[PDB]
Parts: C-alpha cells; structure tokens; sequence
C-alpha cells in the first residue's frame, strides 16, 4: 500500500502492474482508465469528515 | 501442507496480516506462480489424461518437484558478513498452481515445460532503511535451443 518517500515529504508512492484480466474480462488496447481518490478533508471542509472533493487521473493502455 | 507458507523460505509458524504473510522471507516463481511440489489433498486433478500431475512428473525422472525438494537454503558467506547465498538447478518440467487462495494449494492435472517462462525471486525486507516492510525482486528468462 501507499508509503511516504521520506520522513517529512507528504508524498506517497506505490508500484502497480497493469493487469491482464481484472474480473475474468481482459483489457483492450487504448481502453479508458480513471483513477479516483476521495479527499475527505479538502480545502473546502472545516474538519475531516464533512465535505468531499474527487481528484481524478486518466491513463491508457498503448 | 497445512500452512500458507509452503515451499517458501521462512517459517511454518505464520499469521495473515495486511502486508501479506508474516512467515514468508523468500520464494521462487515460474511465470509469476509459486514453484511448489504437487502434494497434499488438492493434487487429485488428472488434466487431459487419467494421470495426476505428481505421478506425471515422476515418470519424467524429475526429483526437483519444487523449491523445497532441491534442498535450497540461504547460507551466510561468513560468520558476520551479512551476505546469504543459495543455489539449485532448473528442472525440465513443473506443475502449475491452479488456485493459491486455498490451503493446501490446488495443482493442475498436467506438467508443463519450464522453457520460455521467466524465473523470479522475491525477498521481503521486514526492515528497510526506514524500518518498514517492503518486497524486492529480480527476474530472468529460461531459454531453449
């Protein structure tokens, strides 16, 4: 799972292998993939809980 | 055969935790699958013919049925060198693990050649430079002529 890149960085890294078949269904070439993280406690929120903001990343199979 | 750390370098005593299995320190895989001997209760699959994978290997004269059967050990080079070395010999055939989520593992019904498959070793450091748990590895290719 996620781990910091040093004692005081606030930056977390993970190494993921692109799957062949997630749920016995194989990925296609050029397939749209979305990565979604829900930051419970955005700039908007006053306490952790409360509002949420979604941050997205899009990646492609070649 | 009653523990999740079978045919791996580690301890029979074990527990299931977030990072993985606590009794596992090193193992060897062909095509990203644990290299294990077909033994236990879930080795009854015969495959295409009526011969189980365990007797299927025996007819080929193979005694290196898995990592546990080669006598592989990690031995420290010196008394306090901190470098560990082990060795073994690549077999002609091996028996693939069908399902790793059961104990004992469920083995396929037919032996497969090792040629054209990658070989990998995986080491789990309980304590990295930060004192946390990480896994590292190396890979290589088995070839034929």
């Amino acid at each position: 799972d996620f781990r910091e890149t040093g004692d005081s960085t606030g930056i977390f890294q993970i190494v993921i292998e692109i799957p062949e078949s997630l749920s016995n269904d194989k990925l296609e070439r050029g397939e749209e993939i979305i990565l979604e993280y829900t930051d419970w406690g955005p700039s908007g929120s006053d306490y952790v809980g409360d509002e949420d903001e979604d941050v997205n990343l899009t990646i492609y199979t070649s | 055969n009653s523990k999740a750390t079978d045919d791996a370098v580690g301890s029979a005593t074990t527990q299931s935790l977030s990072f993985g299995e606590l009794g596992r320190l090193l193992d060897v895989t062909f095509d990203d699958v644990i290299w294990s001997t077909p033994d236990g209760a879930n080795n009854t699959a015969t495959g295409n013919d009526s011969d189980t994978c365990s007797t299927e290997l025996s007819n080929a004269g193979i005694t290196d049925t898995g990592l546990g059967a080669t006598g592989f050990t990690l031995v420290e080079t010196g008394a306090a060198t901190g470098v560990f070395v082990g060795d073994f010999q690549i077999p002609s055939f091996w028996c693939r693990v069908s399902d790793t989520t059961t104990t004992p593992y469920t083995y396929a019904g037919d032996e497969e050649t090792t040629t054209g498959l990658d070989i990998e070793v995986n080491y789990v450091d309980f304590r990295d430079a930060s004192g946390e748990i990480v896994e590292v590895g190396d890979s290589a290719g088995v070839r034929a002529n």
